[PDB]
């Protein structure tokens, strides 16, 4: 079933060092699952939840994977390649 | 090559 | 004060592989501290809160076990075994 | 033998 | 904009092993990025956020330091040593 | 020497 979520927003497509990149997360025709944010790149992240939103932080310039995972599988699109900008 | 990941339950 | 807090629900004795798993924690008798919840078995779970609820969903089928710790010691039942079905 | 938790803190 | 964070309240200064301690961070005058707590110390933390009040709880006596870091600064005051008491 | 963190993202 996670074909069935989707994501969206400027933060699955760029994001900037140090400034919040926000995305949303489609789950009205979604199951019940366990739903997985990670982001992978150069440097950590805070990610926080908040359809839901997800917001999140890193802190280096350079090329990041976001990836959301529904029960451990890619949703489609998963993994989002995201340059991040110098802040 | 760090990765940071955060998880929730979708009822 | 760990005695002072029970758990109970579906959740603490079966499950199935991808499907979230669910029960309460009754908190009204107890003092203030620190909860855990910890899943240990064969694979990783994710594990929310939402008295209070958690769920949490495994993605393979086997034995695992649910603990429920209050500043670090088992509250009454702690752990619980739970065998997971396959999905 | 994996372990996932986590944590809040009750007042 | 870390120098714009700002913290305080009893937990910033003493704890007890085993008792949540508490302190609040002021945000309104920040802008937007990624907060985090840390606590360092002979034993490990529990850590809840809840403006923003924090409450976290140690298991051990001992000295430990409370960082507050914004887009991973060190907020003014930041690293606080806090001695926490027996049960 | 442990080291505990949680994290949030501040809009």
């Amino acid at each position: 079933g996670a074909h069935k979520v989707r994501a969206g927003g400027p933060g699955l497509e760029r994001a900037e060092a140090g400034v919040p990149a926000e995305f949303s997360i489609w789950t009205r025709e979604a199951g019940a699952g366990g739903l997985a944010i990670a982001v992978e790149g150069p440097s950590k992240a805070e990610i926080s939840f908040e359809s839901c939103g997800v917001a999140y932080v890193v802190q280096e310039p350079g090329d990041y994977e976001v990836s959301v995972k529904f029960n451990e599988e890619h949703i489609p699109d998963s993994p989002f390649v995201v340059p991040v900008a110098s802040p | 090559l760090f990765k940071s990941a955060t998880t929730t339950v979708m009822n």
